[PDB]
């Protein structure tokens, strides 16, 4: 989950 | 509101409403809602945004056009700075680093012709 805006990869 | 106290001045606020022509998502032409982004202060070291842009023109900030240049490339490399590989503002800011860096090449031009020197390269 998450696609940018939030800074959150891996 | 009101500036533009020397010609030089002048080509910064008609060269500012240009790159607001190439924002046609409205990403950049205001600043970072951080009630959906408390970290992003944390992440980018240097924020900005053309109310910024605008803001600083109209408080006399910007004497060079190096300056008004460079304070755009850092609102293209915020985003990139802050986004996944396959998002619409990832690609928004990509847009702007093509499509508004030929505004800054044809709108440098109007400085350069009064500020004399050396020709060619």
């Amino acid at each position: 989950s998450g696609r940018g805006k939030g800074g959150k990869g891996l | 509101g009101s500036s533009g106290s020397s010609g030089f001045l002048i080509l910064l606020r008609k060269t500012l409403e240009q790159l607001q022509e190439k924002d046609t998502g409205n990403i950049f032409s205001e600043p970072v809602p951080l009630s959906e982004v408390p970290d992003y202060l944390d992440h980018i070291k240097k924020p900005m945004d053309f109310f910024t842009m605008k803001q600083n023109l109209e408080a006399y900030r910007y004497l060079n056009f190096d300056d008004f240049e460079e304070d755009f490339n850092l609102i293209v490399s915020n985003c990139l700075k802050y986004n996944a590989k396959d998002t619409i503002f990832y690609r928004a800011a990509v847009r702007l680093r093509e499509q508004g860096g030929a505004v800054l090449r044809q709108a440098r031009r109007q400085a350069e012709k009064m500020g004399s020197g050396p020709s060619s390269g």
